[PDB]
């Protein structure tokens, strides 16, 4: 049975080697302009006035 | 789902009737029930009302401490009871279900209601006949003397369609949600009192009278109702 | 077998130096050049009582008002956030719930636990009470996580370290998830809804695919067993939360740990992360009695919830990012704004 | 005017600072009673123990809140400034605090004895339901038990522009032989009702659980005993000075000798009696890991 | 300022939360207390014998004995890593370990029965969850140790014990054995009990030490222990 499970796992190890990979650096950049373009529209870092949060006092 | 109801017929004006209506199919404990009588040619008027567990009860000024609505929720049985009955009380009651909850939908089943015969939000509609033929758009207007948007972001808004020999079905509910059931067809918009009611494409089976409702106040009120035939 | 595990080693080595080649620059290298976030003061505004027990689970509605949460007294309450007003009231028929679901349309949702069976219950019968709609049995572990991929289909975690994906109105399993070697714990689905990635006991993260059912893609870096897992909002990295007291930033496209978080006076493992609708701060809840606010970029303690009276098991932003969520052991679920 | 409240009236009294002090006990009886009410009543999940809790809580408030009009009695020269509207009213809520306190305690050392000598009945039958209905009915005995004292109070008048506000038995149905005799009725009736009965119900149960512990082999910790003395002591110190000077004032009739220790003595032992008013959440909340859990969360929350 | 259908609202969430309060209530007067141990320790029986007197995942058994109710949950077939799942059961009243008490000679494919059943007793007991659960410890292979004893000697299994080859002073070494795991005797104790072909008798010593464990727990919340 051993034999069975080396070689799924020297397939899978084969096949996860063969994918593209981009730079870290291109990566982090996207993911900063991404935040930076999304920040105008999240009400978590941006607190909204009460005239628009739906949660107030009852 | 289904309301029968049991009881009528002719009565004496100083007589009494108890009207019984058989709920099945559903949990009739949580829904609520409304009556709602119809007298000959003329538009729906809202009787009594019974919240879930019998916590809430409310009465129409025109019957109020004259009718008595109560509640069996094991037998599963809504019973009427009314002491006096006057001339302008021969209508048919039917039953009709509403549970209230985000995104519910009351009175959107109706039962097939029992004939008796005796020996506020204004809402009013321009148009009642309107001849058109199938296939064109028709357009029905309504408006409320008060205005039917509230607080919260929503309008309380009910459309109801009666078919010749058939009960009351739920079109639109609050103004912008499509019962489950109807053709997409429909359509409903409004602004503050102002309300239209659209048709893409009328067909055979939309002949029938349209009513409108008003959810804002407890004491509800229909309109006169707009009729609809090819 | 020799062969085999010198070529296995041999393979692990070569990936090993393929992530090492791409790390060029780290994050927080790049990070340095904007300024920091300030503190996040977060009020509690709602508290959501009614439960008698643990909860488990909590998943937010896609109409950003309407969540469902799980207890092991058995109730699953939908709650409605801007009123507090219970929306109905489930009777499990097994107690030991440990994940819950909201479908995307607001007409079904899901759940399990040690009951080794998913429970789909649908909210919008016509005979108006809801009554359990279809019971998926198959997986001989416990239901770690559940998330409905579409109306049609959903995906189910079990402690069997075999994640299946399973058709209502078929209800057989038809794709078969294997490779992992400790107990699937969470799951978090992509915006696209193509891929979604699982973490287990093991200490590492798999990529999946929903059409090809194959292992895309693997990660690693974490001391402990995975705990908990969320798709950052753009769909192309995700966070991990484990036992270690730290999370850890992967990225789908790059293929090695982004950044970690961590901080010496936390100790405790963690329960839960989510991010956020921007991305920019990250949530996650440890088990002590608190959650804290992560800076996605600098790693910075932005700010820290109250705190409930137990230990933080779960939490979720809603799609709209007005307010996030947060359960606890404590019977008690608050929301934050 | 009768004998004793008769001759009482001719008194003549650095001596200031005990009686006023006192108020210390209505301050802390409001802020901690108040703080229980609150966090007790509508921040945690209600149980039996947190419903006695709860109805001690708010009679010890009652209690409480009623020191105020007392200090400036006190103050303003042990005399009154009221219509008789407010002696008569300040006089029985004050007694009602007392009856109540006592019925609730026994009602609690009842259902302590109870959880240990039958725990399947406690486990099974005993609800929050039961509870609420049998405190309500305790309740109902201190207002009865109050109209008569109510009724039997007047200002009576000290002849330089002094008032006493206290029993004027022979308001109803009148003269020194019936009222000595219903005056020592009250009395004993108090004693036994409010303080005898609730602490021989107290003393019982508390008896009981030790006696049953050693009889299935258990033993008790020091917390244990410990706590069982401490309420002992709380209860008997509190309250046994005021009724012993109670039943004093009444066998004051045939003992003449009785009256100045009486009238010195008195107005300090009743202020002994609302600081037990403060202790009860010490023993009763302050003891439990769950309450006292969540008493300390919404202190670190303020 | 609520509306019409907003007060409805919330009169139903009124109604929902009377009750689950009362499901609460009801459901808190049942008694919880988990069933551990080996498949061939012998739980089947008790289960079974239980049940008289009265597919994958956990089995939940319901029964009453002199008006109390109980709720078993056995976890044997969960064969999966416990100290995920374990924390769920932190409110349990009473824990019911069986081992096999005549396998102190047997094989498993530890290499001994006894020494993993030991192991796992540890493990359950001194967990962080557990502190103050108290254990109820059944031997429900006295017969077959008697019956093998006589031939089979104990040396086998515990070397160094040398006392006599009777019955009476294996069973005493083996419950002191047991006993001497507890490492909190003084937030918890264990309850030993010998099953035997009576089924009365488990049942009934069950009842005692629940009962014991509901005066504790009892005596806890009111503050005086
Ligand atoms: C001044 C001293 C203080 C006053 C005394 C207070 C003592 C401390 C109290 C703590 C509160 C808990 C005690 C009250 C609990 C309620 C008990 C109750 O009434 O319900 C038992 C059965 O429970 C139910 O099913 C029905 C519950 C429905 C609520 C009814 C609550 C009414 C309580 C009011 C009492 C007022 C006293 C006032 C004192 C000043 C009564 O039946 P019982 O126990 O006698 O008999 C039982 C058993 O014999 C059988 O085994 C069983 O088969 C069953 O069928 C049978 O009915
Ligand atoms: C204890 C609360 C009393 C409320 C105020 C009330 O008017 C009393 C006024 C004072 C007087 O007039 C004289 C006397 O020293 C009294 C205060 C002391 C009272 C023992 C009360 C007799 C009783 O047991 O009934």
């Amino acid at each position: 049975a051993s034999i069975a499970q080396a070689r799924k796992l020297v397939e899978q190890l084969k096949m996860e080697a063969n994918i593209d990979r981009i730079k870290v650096s291109k990566a982090a950049a996207d993911l900063m302009a991404y935040c930076e373009a999304h920040a105008k529209e999240d009400p978590l870092l941006t607190p909204v006035p009460a005239s628009e949060n739906p949660f107030r006092e009852k | 789902v289904q309301l029968v109801e049991s009881g009528g017929g002719l009565v004496q004006p100083g007589g009494s009737r108890k009207l019984s209506c058989s709920a099945s199919g559903f949990a009739f404990s949580s829904f609520g029930m409304h009556w709602v009588r119809q007298a000959p040619e003329k538009g729906l008027e809202w009787v009594a009302y019974i919240s879930s567990g019998s916590g809430t009860i409310y009465y129409a000024d025109t019957v109020k401490g004259r009718f008595t609505i109560s509640r069996d929720d094991p037998k599963n049985t809504l019973f009427l009871q009314m002491t006096s009955l006057r001339s302008e009380d021969t209508a048919m009651y039917y039953c009709v279900r509403s549970i209230y909850y985000y995104g519910s939908s009351p009175f959107d089943f109706w039962g097939q209601g029992t004939t008796l015969t005796v020996s506020d939000i204004v809402m009013t509609q321009a148009t009642s006949s309107v001849p058109v033929t199938p296939g064109e758009s028709v357009s029905i207007s309504c408006r409320s003397s008060k205005s039917l948007l509230h607080s919260n972001g929503n309008t309380y808004l009910y459309w109801f369609l009666q078919r010749p020999g058939q009960s009351p079905q739920l079109l639109i509910y609050r103004m912008s949600n499509l019962a489950s059931g109807v053709p997409d067809r429909f359509s409903g918009s409004g602004s503050g009192t102002a309300f239209t009611l659209t048709i893409s494409r009328l067909e055979a089976e939309d002949v029938g009278v349209y009513y409108c409702m008003q959810h804002l106040e407890y004491p509800l009120t229909f309109g006169a109702g707009t009729k609809l035939e090819l | 077998l020799d062969q085999l595990r010198q070529e296995a080693e041999q393979l692990k080595n070569q990936i090993r130096d393929a992530r090492k080649a791409c790390a060029d620059a780290t994050l927080s290298q790049i990070t340095n050049n904007i300024d920091p976030v300030g503190r996040i003061q977060m009020r509690t505004r709602r508290t959501l009582r009614g439960h008698l027990a643990k909860i488990y689970a909590m998943h937010w509605g896609t109409d950003s008002r309407l969540l469902v949460s799980a207890s092991q007294d058995g109730k699953l309450i939908i709650w409605d956030s801007y009123t507090t007003n219970k929306v109905h009231a489930i009777p499990l028929r097994s107690s030991w719930v440990m994940t819950c679901a909201y479908a995307p349309s607001g007409n079904y949702v899901a759940c399990g636990g040690l009951d080794n069976i998913c429970s789909i219950y649908n909210l919008k019968t016509r005979e108006g009470n809801v009554r359990v709609s279809r019971e998926l049995a198959g997986h001989t572990g416990y239901l770690s996580c559940c998330r409905f991929l579409d109306d049609n289909q959903i995906v189910t975690s079990s402690g069997d370290t075999t994640c299946a994906l399973w058709d209502i109105e078929t209800g057989q399993q038809t794709t078969t998830f294997t490779g992992h070697t400790g107990d699937v714990m969470s799951l978090s689905l992509a915006p696209d809804t193509r891929l979604f990635v699982s973490g287990a006991c093991d200490a590492s993260a798999k990529l999946w695919d929903v059409r090809e059912g194959m292992c895309r893609q693997t990660f690693t870096g974490h001391e402990s067993d995975i705990n908990a897992i969320c798709f950052f909002p753009n769909g192309n990295a995700f966070a991990t939360g484990s036992d270690d007291a730290t999370c850890r930033l992967f990225d789908l496209r790059a293929d090695q740990e982004l950044m970690t978080y961590s901080h010496d006076n936390i100790i405790c493992g963690i329960t839960s992360v989510s991010f956020s609708k921007s991305g920019r701060l990250l949530l996650a809840g440890y088990d002590d009695f608190n959650c804290n606010v992560w800076d996605a970029l600098k790693a910075d303690r932005a700010g820290v919830l109250a705190g409930h009276d137990n230990r933080v098991s779960c939490l979720g932003v809603t799609d709209d990012g007005m307010a996030v969520a947060t359960g606890s052991w404590d019977s008690f679920l608050k929301i934050w704004n | 005017l009768c004998p004793i409240l008769e001759q009482m009236s001719r008194l003549q009294s650095i001596d200031h600072a005990a009686v006023l002090l006192h108020g210390l006990a209505s301050l802390l009886g409001l802020v901690e009673n108040g703080v229980i009410l609150f966090v007790v009543g509508c921040r945690m999940r209600q149980t039996v123990v947190t419903t006695w809790v709860l109805h001690l809580a708010l009679s010890d408030l009652l209690a409480s809140a009623s020191l105020p009009f007392f200090t400036y009695f006190l103050a303003v020269g042990h005399s009154w400034e009221l219509g008789t509207t407010f002696c008569k009213l300040h006089s029985s809520i004050f007694f009602l605090n007392m009856f109540a306190s006592g019925f609730l305690l026994s009602a609690i050392s009842l259902d302590r004895c109870l959880q240990v000598v039958r725990p399947v009945w406690a486990q099974n039958h005993r609800t929050v339901a039961a509870a609420h209905k049998v405190c309500l009915v305790l309740w109902a005995l201190a207002v009865l038990n109050t109209v008569p004292y109510f009724v039997f109070r007047d200002t009576i008048s000290r002849l330089d522009g002094r008032i006493m506000c206290y029993y004027n038995v022979l308001l109803l149905n009148p003269r020194d032989a019936t009222c000595n005799s219903r005056q020592v009725a009250l009395a004993v009736s108090k004693f036994l009702l409010a303080f005898l009965v609730p602490l021989a119900i107290i003393a019982s149960s508390h008896a009981a659980v030790s006696l049953r512990l050693q009889h299935r082999g258990r033993r008790r910790p020091g917390r244990f005993v410990r706590l069982v003395a401490a309420v002992v002591a709380a209860f008997a110190l509190c309250w046994g000075p005021y009724h012993v000077f109670s039943l004093l004032e009444a066998r004051a009739h045939a003992n003449p000798g009785l009256r100045p220790l009486v009238w010195r003595g008195l107005p300090f032992v009743t202020s002994l009696a609302f600081f037990n008013s403060v202790a009860n959440p010490v023993l009763y909340v302050l003891t439990c890991p769950d309450m006292l859990r969540k008493l300390r969360r919404s202190l670190r929350t303020v | 300022t609520l509306s019409a259908e907003d007060k409805a609202a919330v009169e139903r969430s009124k109604m929902i939360d009377r009750n689950l309060r009362e499901d609460g209530e009801k459901a808190a007067r049942e008694v919880k207390l988990l069933l551990l141990g080996a498949g061939e320790s012998g739980k089947n029986t008790i289960v079974k014998q239980m049940k008289i007197i009265h597919t994958t995942g956990i089995v939940e058994t319901h029964f009453t004995f002199k008006d109390l109710h109980f709720k078993m949950f056995d976890v044997g077939a969960q064969r999966s890593e416990r100290k995920k799942w374990i924390h769920c059961f932190e409110g349990v009243t009473a824990i019911i370990f069986c081992v096999a008490l005549s396998d102190y000679d047997l094989v498993l494919a530890e290499m001994n029965r006894m020494h993993a059943s030991m192991k796992l007793f540890d493990s359950i007991c001194n967990n962080k969850w557990f502190t103050d659960t108290s254990i109820i410890l059944f031997l429900n292979k006295k017969d077959l140790f008697e019956e093998k004893i006589k031939k089979s000697p104990l040396t086998i299994c515990y070397p160094e014990y040398a006392g006599s080859n009777t019955y009476e002073e294996a069973a005493a070494y083996i419950q002191c054995q047991f006993e001497d795991l507890n490492k909190r005797k003084d937030t918890k104790e264990i309850y030993t009990h010998f099953t035997c072909s009576t089924d009365t008798k488990n049942v009934q010593f069950v009842f005692d030490a629940v009962t014991d464990v509901i005066i504790k727990n009892n005596l806890k919340d009111c503050g005086l222990f």
